[PDB]
């Protein structure tokens, strides 16, 4: 598997800060990396598809970006209902592996 | 012509020659020639036939899904849909076209191409797209309102389901055009209708295409 | 134009097979038979497999020499076993005398011999793709009406000479007429005489990062 | 809009049993459900009829044969359905195996009158790429404009007459390029119909 | 046609050829041809 | 008249390069590639640099022999890599078989092989002076539309032969038409492909004692 | 007394944007002070206009170009002034460096609309000798007879159309052979004026 | 023409020959010929174009100042100004002329030359000069009154600012003419005017020039 993994295992910021969570892929995965947001106990919603485009209902505070082999996600100002887990998912490497987690604190 | 002196170049074997040789089986009468349909006497007539471009050639996208340009609903206006250089004979989306392969059996070429687009969405789905072409001098335009001041064709696929973008001239002797597809309007559909369609591009070569200096390929 | 035609696309005679008359060491043959094959090298195969039916006669040249490029006076016999004649089986064999098999008697130290094989096929034209079974798994798509013959080459000798002779057969396609163009082969050639490919498909076009990047 | 292959109507070889509208009827084969996961189908030229009606009696009980065809594909699709087919007739369509066993099974080279679903339609199951398949005679079936495709094919072969149960001249492929899509509450399987009509057929060598 | 270069295929002996050669006995007048009955000029007429 | 014309001024085929097929000692190449270059020798350069645009096809002769003037029977292959074909890289290399690269198979003990290269240039005529930069310091005045090709020469062998072969390429200019005459170069040629001269200028005319002395 | 170079007026390539008297005006560049120590100047053919007015918009915002010129040099000199210029147009004027570093600086090969003063006018900065520069189209400016020189230059190149910002066809050199002289109490810098007028210009490949 | 015997001269390679050879790329269609302006088909038409002579070629004089003949004020009458032999193809002032270089690419030549002189002084400066030509037989004349009895042309550069001295014949087969410029009058100027001018000589070849037996040069 390509084994795209996120570097920050756990982060903590303020309610007005700008978090920057990455996901460093190993092989060439192209622009086929998604971000899945997981509740503390609920299901896992989607944020970004194809590394750039927001979903049909996601707020404006979230935004994706690409930089070489350092696919990342950056929240605008870290409003409420954000200190939850985060995942990066790619569907280029056919085993379809995942990353780790970016459970945010404050 | 009895006395002759052998000028230089004798006893040499030049492969690319049109010499003569003795028939190793005289008198032999080969099987006669019956009319078989579909003779092609020029590779130009093979180039001028439209075939598909792998415009979606991207890391990860496998199978036939490389021949499809995704045109979806929640792609806001003035956004970019796809772009591909006009270079039949450089590694890219043209590498799957009959022109993109024959042009790799030669060294130089020059002529006019054409890129017929085809919408494959529902009949009820309407909208509009901007298809702009940029000469080799400039670079890829950055915004929709920057490409409208070019050589484009606005495409209302709800009304007419297929257009053609004739490239004026593309010569390879020693910096190539770019074709971009911009979301002019949104993608509007009535209820109970899929909100994601596909565009299929087909490339060819106009009747002014020429080839020169045949050579082997790099597979 | 006039340089993209099918008559010029198949010109410029190229090497179709390097046969060797092994005669020294543990291979005291003294002769060798080379079955005439056009689709011997992938480069020529992929070009010939652009059309379905093709009709052409060929001119064969033999650039022979020793293994250190020297061309002594050694005599050579180039026998053309027609399509349907028994092939020789030894240096000293009755087949080497049959007057129905045309022979060319030239030496190593002479301009390469150059003959002209006619269009030798039962049907109207050669068939590179023959969907169907002959002899009304190891038989699908094997047309027997594409055999052009055999070229048997021996050094005219009595005992072993002790010199390997490498021959480079060169074939030129003349009077070519092609029918029913086909897409150019994209996958590799996993085996000869079959269109067999491999599981791991190779995309025709190279893969870039995103759809909107040049 | 009938794509006359290579610009040649099928004709009678000038001067054999020459059948008539009894055999020159419209054979309507079974329909095939076109789904989203569908990859494609292909039918050999005379093998699709060697067991169907009178043509199955004139072909098996003979020794030589030649005829054109009038392949005609139609898709009874709705107006909220989207998709696109590539209907092409491939002269001398030779199927190839896929080694990781070396030769194609007989069921895959003579599928009968049911056709064989493609296992790798991107490479036409024959090594050659699907992107260039348009060099063959073809017609698009785009559900937003039309759902019909008629191809007139002459007799393309080297010899004048040939066997009918061994050598299958061409193969009618039908491949969905843009897959089928529909919102919930629609017929989840668009039907595809194929009609065949031998044109200017001939036969020889009875029994 | 004074300057010539020898194209390949020289000094070769191809059995199935219709070349020419010098008559080893010029002036010689062979026995004339009298009409012998029953000439066959084709093996087809022998097959039939 | 008729002896000062431009058609005669460039006649009388001359040596344009002495290439050597190093094959013995510490240079067991067995092959050599010679990029076709007209402005190889100053004498021919200064003449060709009299005009700006020139159009001509060339006839190439190869006077090859060993290093003691003896001409054995060794076979040689003269492959003409066209302008835009990959060049060979070893004695045993796939490029030596490509049917698009015309080859000439002659021996050392044979009249020198003589081929005729056509006018191979994208533009209308060759450009010895190209004011401007290509590829829209190491690029000023380098026109890429003047390349005529490559001549790769190898001894058709299997193992090292142990004999160096010196080849003397001779080129004849035919059908020449010149445009825009220029002053003849006066300073030396400090480097190839550039008009670079040296600081110490050399006066065109010789210096005498006084202006009024003969 | 207009030296028509090679006896060919610039013409339109038979049948691209073909501009008119809006661009075919008289561009009067800055004057240059001709002193006694002066060595010479040279201006490239289309590079002298690539940043001047409309011609600077039609050249940069395009891809192909071809045009003649009407270079016209005048020297506002007195009658007690003496000197002589050699005004020549050099097709494919290629500048050369001078090693005691190997390639000419970009400022010396495309000086702009100001021209670059010669560093060794005896060798035309190109190895070739100035004494033979008269083989090019030229006209003398001898202050005792006339102070004007008009040269009509067609489009001289191999390809029909070519780039305008990369390939500069020719270069108008102006070299004083007999240096300027004057007694005390005169204008110590004779001014030299240059006027350009593109003739039969064309363009292609917009943006 | 079947039986032939090889006359001597076979298998030889003669460089200066007009033989034939096989085209190494048949079918190839080279780039067509468009009309490029300024074709020259004869080196004679290049010789007949006037270029400068380095008449001031002297030990020490460097730069462009070698192309200038100094005509000054305090050069008394009947004095000598300059002299140069008429030999286009021997090391001297002609070595910087298009004729002086082409004639070094050949072995023999014969024809008529011309030496156009040009005065580059002030407009107010007046005077007169004597320009005499001496055939190859005699030597350089010693005095002005000795050259007036020759083939000269008196030059009043105040009136006419340029003259031409046509050399009748100069043949090189196995002792060459001399051209001298004598101060006929003084160099008179009004006040406030420079008292030192220059003469510029230009050499060429008349329409009867011929060349023979092309050969390499000595740079």
């Amino acid at each position: 598997d390509i084994q795209m993994t996120q570097s920050p295992s756990s982060l903590s910021a303020s309610l007005g800060e700008r978090v920057s969570l990455t996901c460093r892929a190993s092989q060439d995965i192209g622009s086929r990396l998604n971000w899945l947001q997981q509740e503390p106990d609920g299901t896992i919603k989607r944020l970004i598809y194809a590394t750039s485009s927001l979903d049909s209902g996601v707020p404006k505070r979230f935004s994706g970006s690409r930089s070489g082999s350092y696919y990342s996600l950056t929240i605008s100002s870290l409003e409420s209902e954000d200190f939850v887990d985060y995942y990066c998912l790619q569907y280029a490497g056919f085993p379809w592996t995942f990353g780790g987690g970016t459970k945010l604190e404050i | 012509g009895f006395p002759t002196e052998l000028k230089p170049g004798t006893n040499q074997f030049l492969t690319t020659d049109d010499g003569t040789s003795p028939p190793i089986l005289p008198g032999f009468e080969p099987t006669p020639l019956i009319h078989i349909p579909g003779e092609f006497t020029s590779l130009l007539d093979l180039c001028q036939v439209e075939t598909i471009l792998e415009v979606n050639n991207t890391t990860g996208t496998t199978g036939v899904s490389r021949l499809l340009i995704p045109v979806r609903a929640q792609n806001n206006v003035d956004q970019l849909c796809a772009s591909f250089q006009v270079d039949p004979g450089r590694n890219g989306p043209w590498q799957s076209t009959m022109v993109g392969q024959i042009c790799r059996y030669y060294t130089q070429w020059s002529g006019s191409l054409k890129v017929t687009f085809m919408f494959t969405g529902s009949f009820m789905a309407t909208g509009k797209m901007l298809i702009a072409y940029t000469p080799p001098g400039s670079a890829q335009p950055t915004t929709r309102e920057a490409a409208m001041l070019g050589t484009h064709i606005v495409w209302d696929f709800g009304l007419q389901s297929s257009v053609t973008l004739v490239i004026p001239w593309i010569s390879n002797t020693h910096a190539t055009g770019i074709v971009t597809i911009w979301y002019q309007t949104n993608f509007v559909v009535p209820p109970d209708t899929p909100t994601e369609a596909n565009i299929i591009a087909l490339g060819a070569a106009q009747k002014n295409f020429t080839l020169k200096l045949c050579k082997d390929t790099d597979e | 134009v006039n340089e993209a035609s099918v008559e010029h696309f198949y010109s410029r005679a190229g090497l179709v097979g390097v046969v060797e008359v092994k005669d020294s060491g543990t291979s005291l043959d003294g002769y060798t038979v080379w079955p005439i094959d056009v689709m011997g090298f992938v480069q020529q195969r992929r070009k010939l497999e652009l059309s379905t039916y093709m009709r052409f006669d060929a001119e064969f040249t033999f650039v022979s020499n020793l293994n250190n490029s020297t061309t002594p006076g050694m005599l050579l016999q180039y026998m053309y076993v027609p399509p349907g004649a028994p092939k020789p089986d030894s240096r000293k064999s009755y087949q080497w005398q049959t007057a129905t098999n045309p022979s060319v008697f030239a030496k190593l130290s002479d301009p390469p011999p150059q003959v002209s094989v006619p269009f030798m096929s039962p049907a109207t034209a050669y068939q590179w793709f023959y969907d169907g079974y002959p002899t009304f798994n190891l038989q699908y798509g094997q047309c027997p009406n594409n055999m052009m013959g055999h070229f048997a080459i021996r050094t005219v000798s009595e005992s072993t000479t002790g010199k390997n002779i490498h021959v480079r057969v060169y074939m030129r396609i003349k009077h070519v007429r092609a029918w029913v163009p086909r897409p150019l082969r994209s996958q590799a050639y996993m085996v000869k005489n079959y269109p067999t490919y491999s599981q791991t498909i190779t995309n025709t076009a190279t893969d870039r990062a995103s759809i909107t990047t040049t | 809009n009938i794509v006359l292959s290579y610009g040649e109507w099928p004709e009678y070889c000038p001067s054999p049993t020459r059948p008539d509208v009894s055999v020159n009827r419209f054979y309507t084969l079974s329909t095939k459900s076109w789904k989203t996961e569908s990859t494609g189908w292909y039918w050999k030229f005379p093998d699709v009829l060697n067991d169907t009606g009178v043509f199955g009696q004139n072909a098996q009980f003979h020794y030589l044969y030649r005829s054109g065809f009038c392949m005609h594909v139609q898709c009874n699709a709705s107006k909220f359905h989207q998709g696109a087919l590539l209907v092409a007739a491939i002269p001398e369509f030779v199927i190839a195996a896929s080694s990781p066993g070396l030769y194609p099974d007989f069921a895959h080279t003579n599928p009968g009158k049911d056709g064989q679903e493609f296992r790798d339609p991107y490479v036409l199951d024959a090594g050659i790429p699907l992107s260039q398949a348009l060099i063959f005679p073809h017609q698009w079936i785009n559900l937003r404009t039309n759902n019909c495709a008629t191809i007139i094919m002459p007799y393309i072969n080297a010899l004048p007459f040939d066997s009918a149960l061994n050598h299958s001249n061409f193969g009618l492929v039908v491949i969905p390029i843009s897959p089928l899509k529909y919102c919930n509450g629609a017929t989840t399987e668009v039907p595809i119909t194929l009609t065949i009509a031998p044109l200017n057929s001939e036969f020889s060598g009875l029994r």
